[PDB]
């Protein structure tokens, strides 16, 4: 049980460190750090597998009405060197009319 | 002017005996300013006021705060007897004896303030 | 995309004073200490919640064991009555 | 038949044994009395039935 | 096993158990603990919450 | 005697009729700083004084009014802020008070604990490998 | 049961007792006194047994200072309690008379022989102090709070 | 509530207020056992012993076979707590009363009401155990 | 110093006595204030001997 | 502490007419001042210059059992602005000023004091506030002020008497509307000094129920006063107004 064990039965076992001749390579990854690494990789691969399923089973004739108010991801040919697959969003700025810029420049 | 005046038949001496008991128990504040500060801090359980005071307006000003805080007050007829009962070697005209959560004096306090509430 | 040119609404911005910058820095420091304190309190409460759920699961295991024992005692008494 | 609800109340705690005699006051309007089986009588006032 | 300096004396253990169970009581109910101080009324010193009803609904 | 009337025909309430007309909050940036300070007043007195945990989603109430304690006539020697301490906002009083170094110390401990292993650590590991 | 554990812990904390054996000891003598009071209430009023035995019981409790001198009925003798008995103990009387700073300080003083009850020093903290003997609790003459030698750590320091 | 130190009710000091249920009352008349005398002999203290109108209602709703227990309940020297609710259900009446005020000793004998009032901290349960009464969760007795 | 605060406390005591005497009378008097002013004057003479 | 000159903000409470002024390290309770620019008994008050005449006055819970009950957390206090309040036990008019500041100019507070010098202080503060009328009479005999008190909505009862339930029963039989709110402040050491306070409170609640009230809330206002309770009850109904 738990009362049938001495304090030397309860005593913790220490963890060894990376050798000092090899400490420049980083920390010695043990089971806990390996579990963190494996959890992050399995999570990222699960998201990527779901994205690959969604890109495979895509209707080529789909029509949402946000397509008339968004700029598409395009291709590398149409966009150019600045091509990421992400749809570009708006930063909030807008082209500003001349009367309001006349007001702002009088204030400045 | 002192309408809750204590009468003779073994109520003044019960009051002064409880006063001496509380003064031994260190649960008692002496003098007009200390009675006033104890009533305004609300720790007071009962307050004894002398009635033989040269001009009585001092032990007339204390009952207003006692009636505002609703604590019992009672006049004993001798400030010399009140000082002798406290153990002061001076004449005391106002005595307020406080409350504590654990004592055996509080039974005397409770019976005394029942008699005083019947006196009022 | 992080904008690289400086717009006119960024060029015309007023340089803020010293007292308002001291108030801004104080508000930054207070909001960070508040966020760290809230995260610590939530971690402690989640630890207490998981300990409570462990002990609740142990109590439910004991309840299922006593329920099975009382069920078998009752049906052992009734199976002799229908025999 | 829906609003036929005839029970209104009960005078006090009642008696200990059963009520074997009772009599109203024919001059007043709220004076009742009732004498029980253990020989105790009670005078009730109908305005305060508590 | 190794036991505590508190556990070697049965009075001091029951002193520290009462000090911490009187401390756990203030976190549930409200103790009186003296009225207004000598300084007066410095406000309700730890918050006032408006949408909290703490009365025993009879 | 009897005159031609003036014809005066051309949402949420402005003033509360039941609370003696508290005006609606003019949500200035100073009042917003004051309300953030009031929801973080547990952090301000750093553990010396804990507060009732009132945590709604919006800390700004609908009706407020920024006032000033005038005077208790019984206490006026130490229960009275001096001229060099009567400040404009509440955040200015918190900053003029002490333990701003205590806030900075706790902030730098939090900053070390949050920069503990994120990316400068990995840049240092990569440099020590490449050397 | 949790009610018994919390009640006995309140007694052991509020009066600086050592264990629950002292609580059970007081509860046993209180139950004996209260059983005698119930047996005397069984009889009718103005029976000579109830009259003289109840007067003996009430005079005994008033003389040992538990029952108050105001209330002297056998119903209040039934309404007696263990908080009143532990209040009549000596250790809480030293704490309430203020010779000691806390109840554990009072137990420490009574153990190492500083206070005296009347004439003789008292080594036991559960000494049931009577009402007549309540006033004569003070520091003994051989104690450094009473007089005589300045004491032990004082002697080692003044050498 | 005030006077509650961690499931220890400090509000109950003698004279003990004891609520009586119909099961306890029928069984204490059935066991040839005097009610106030046996309660005082159980607690060694002066009881005042109360019966709600739901309890009197259930004793009256039981037939004329229980007329003796009805007269025993209708003894005059006991307090009658009038109830202001609808159903005349003694269990919920007793539990609501005890949950509000919590100064009472509940005297029952049914295990359903006993398990229902064991959940709330600091109420003793008095039950007749064929020779005398027995008080369950009172620490002073 | 100390004598200034001592005279301040004594003056506060006698001013409290004078305030309650002048207040709680119906139509007040003069001679009790005269007595207390003589007492303050003889104390002003008393502190000079030292 | 809550020093003079600190900036606080003043938000409404859950109750009507009461506000809570919070700021910095101390949140306190206040009511809108009826006569602005003057304190009654030397209390701290709160001036806000609206974008002058607006002032709030701080409500001491250690001095007034109503503010102690509000900070304890009563479900309602029955006194909205414009509701008549009969105050019994209006000793010197300290909390009566805050009740009058709650009920505002269109309400009325009938403050009954028995002693005469407390009556002088009450007549002074009711000279200041024109909606509190002072009645120097014994609250045990409500036939004296039946010309003065019309049928009020709320009764406050802060009398420390052993016959407190009978006093409130006859005063509410004479001057309280059908379904009338009241708050009674029970002090156990003055009701029954020997008995435990929870038993004293249950006995006083039972006496009110015999005197035809229906009790709906009860709190022991413990961090402000020892062995005190505040019982809220409705006269002759179960709901408050109708
Ligand atoms: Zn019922």
């Amino acid at each position: 049980m738990s009362s049938l064990r001495h304090a030397i039965q309860r005593r913790a076992h220490k963890e060894r460190a990376q050798p000092l001749e090899r400490q420049r390579l980083g920390i010695l990854e043990k089971k806990k750090d390996y579990r963190l690494r494996a959890r992050d990789y399995k999570k990222k691969q699960a998201v990527l597998k779901s994205l690959r399923q969604k890109a495979a089973e895509r209707n080529e004739d789909e029509f949402y009405f946000g397509m008339m108010s968004r700029k598409g991801p395009g291709s590398a040919l149409t966009r150019g060197k600045g091509f990421t697959g992400t749809v570009d969003g708006d930063r909030g700025n807008k082209a500003l009319s001349v009367e309001t810029v006349r007001l702002l420049k009088t204030q400045d | 002017a002192a309408w809750p005046k204590a009468e003779d038949p073994a109520l003044v001496q019960e009051l002064l005996d409880c006063v001496q008991q509380a003064s031994h128990y260190r649960q008692l504040k002496k003098g007009a300013n200390e009675t006033t500060k104890s009533v305004n801090r609300g720790t007071s359980e009962l307050v004894i006021l002398a009635a033989d005071t040269q001009p009585l307006s001092i032990v007339l000003h204390i009952p207003l705060i006692c009636e505002e805080k609703n604590v019992p007050y009672v006049y004993v007829p001798s400030k010399v007897a009140l000082g002798r009962a406290c153990g002061v070697s001076r004449a005391v005209i106002a005595v307020s004896l406080t409350s504590n959560e654990a004592s055996d004096l509080n039974s005397k306090i409770r019976a005394l303030r029942d008699k005083v509430e019947r006196l009022a | 995309k992080p904008q690289k040119k400086e717009t006119y609404m960024q060029k015309r911005a007023v340089v803020v004073g010293r007292e308002e910058r001291k108030l801004r820095d104080l508000m930054q420091k207070l909001t960070t200490i508040r966020k760290e304190k809230i995260a610590k309190r939530k971690a402690k409460k989640e630890a207490q919640r998981e300990k409570l759920k462990k002990e609740l699961a142990e109590i439910e295991e004991r309840r299922r064991e006593k329920q099975k024992k009382e069920k078998k005692e009752f049906w052992e008494r009734e199976g002799k009555k229908r025999k | 038949r829906m609003f036929a609800k005839p029970f209104l109340g009960q005078l006090g705690n009642g008696h200990v044994q059963g009520v074997y005699s009772m009599c109203k006051d024919k001059n007043s309007l709220n004076c009742i009395a009732s004498g029980s089986g253990d020989g105790v009588v009670k005078v009730w006032d109908l305005t305060t039935r508590d | 096993p190794n036991r505590k300096k508190e556990q070697r004396n049965p009075r001091v253990k029951k002193r520290k158990k009462y000090e911490e169970k009187q401390k756990k009581l203030r976190s549930v109910k409200a103790v009186y603990k003296g009225g207004e101080g000598p300084g007066g009324y410095q406000g309700e010193l730890s918050g006032i919450k408006t949408n909290l009803v703490k009365s025993v609904k009879l | 005697e009897l005159s031609v009337r003036v014809p005066q025909l051309p949402g949420p309430p402005d003033t509360l009729s039941d609370w003696y007309n508290i005006p609606r909050t003019n949500l200035t940036p100073e009042l917003k700083r004051d309300l953030q300070l009031l929801r973080m007043r547990d952090v301000v007195a750093m553990g010396k004084q804990f507060f009732k945990k009132d945590n709604r989603k919006d800390f700004v109430p609908e009706y407020c009014q920024v006032g000033t304690i005038i005077a208790g006539a019984t206490d006026g020697v130490s229960g009275r802020l001096t001229r060099k301490e009567r400040k404009r906002t509440i955040v200015e009083e918190v900053l003029s008070s002490d333990s701003v170094s205590k806030y900075k110390r706790k902030y730098h401990e939090i900053q070390e604990h949050k920069k503990s292993g994120r990316k400068g650590y990995y840049k240092k590991l990569m440099a020590a490998r490449k050397r | 049961e949790a009610a018994r554990l919390d009640s006995e812990l309140k007694l052991v904390g509020e009066y600086g007792l050592r264990n629950k054996r002292e609580v059970w000891r007081v509860l046993l003598t209180l139950s004996k006194i209260r059983r005698a009071a119930r047996i005397l209430l069984t009889l009718d009023e103005k029976d000579p047994k109830r009259l003289f035995e109840g007067n003996a019981l009430i005079r005994r409790l008033v003389r040992i200072g538990v029952l108050d001198e105001s209330r002297m009925k056998l119903d209040y003798v039934l309404a007696l309690k263990a908080e009143d008995f532990l209040e009549r103990r000596l250790q809480t009387l030293v704490y309430k008379l203020g010779l000691a700073k806390s109840i554990h300080h009072a137990r420490v003083l009574i153990r190492q022989r500083h206070i005296r009850v009347g004439k003789q020093i008292v080594n036991v903290p559960s000494f049931m102090v009577r009402l007549d003997s309540q006033k004569h609790i003070d520091f003994a003459l051989t104690s450094p709070f009473g007089g005589g030698r300045p004491g032990r750590v004082r002697r080692k320091k003044a050498k | 509530p005030s006077s509650m130190f961690f499931e220890h009710n400090e509000a109950l000091v003698p004279p003990y207020n004891v609520l009586v249920d119909t099961n306890f009352l029928s069984r204490t008349v059935g066991a040839k056992l005097p009610l106030l005398e046996s309660a005082m002999d159980c607690l060694y203290a002066s009881v005042n012993i109360i019966i709600t109108s739901c309890v009197m209602a259930e004793l009256e709703k039981l037939g004329p076979r229980y007329r003796v227990a009805l007269m025993i309940a209708r003894d005059e020297r006991w307090q009658r707590l009038t109830c202001d609710h609808k159903g005349t259900y003694a269990d919920d009446c007793i539990v609501d009363r005890v949950q509000k005020h919590r100064i009472y000793i509940v005297a029952t004998n049914d295990r359903d009401l006993k398990r229902r009032i064991r959940k709330i901290p600091g109420v003793p349960i008095m039950s007749v155990q064929k020779g005398k009464y027995a008080i369950e969760r009172l620490p002073g007795a | 110093p100390k004598v200034k605060g001592r005279i301040s406390r004594y003056l506060a005591n006698k001013c409290s006595i004078a305030s309650r005497i002048d207040n709680f009378s119906e139509k007040p008097t003069r001679h009790f204030g005269e007595v207390l002013r003589q007492q303050l004057e003889q104390r002003l003479e008393w502190y000079a001997k030292g | 502490g809550a020093k003079a000159g600190k900036k606080v903000i003043v938000e409404p409470h859950r109750h009507k007419g009461v506000f809570v002024a919070r700021g910095g390290k101390e949140d306190l309770l206040c009511t809108a001042n009826l006569v602005p620019g003057e304190s009654v008994y030397g209390e701290k008050r709160i001036s806000v210059e609206t974008p002058t005449k607006t002032e709030y006055r701080i409500w001491n819970p250690f001095r007034s059992k109503l503010a102690a009950g509000i900070l304890g957390g009563l479900e309602t206090i029955y006194m909205k602005p414009g509701s008549k309040v009969l105050y019994l036990g209006a000793a010197s008019g300290t909390s009566v000023s805050h009740v009058a500041d709650i009920v505002g100019p269109t309400g009325a507070v009938y403050a009954v004091e028995f002693s005469h010098r407390s009556g002088r202080d009450l007549i002074n503060m009711a000279t200041r506030r024109t909606n509190v009328i002072p009645i120097v009479e014994d609250a045990r005999k409500p036939m004296a002020y039946r010309m003065l008190v019309p049928m009020v909505d709320v009764i406050f009862a802060d009398v420390a008497q052993p016959d407190q339930a009978r006093i409130v029963g006859i005063n509410a039989r004479l001057f309280l509307k059908q379904g009338g709110g009241l708050l009674i402040s029970i002090k156990a050491s003055c009701i029954d000094s020997t008995a435990p306070p929870e038993q004293v409170f249950a006995s006083e609640v039972q006496k009110l129920r015999e005197d035809k009230f229906f009790p709906k809330e009860q709190l022991t206002l413990e961090p402000y006063e020892r062995d005190h309770a505040m019982v809220s009850c409705v006269y002759l109904q179960k709901e408050f107004e109708g």
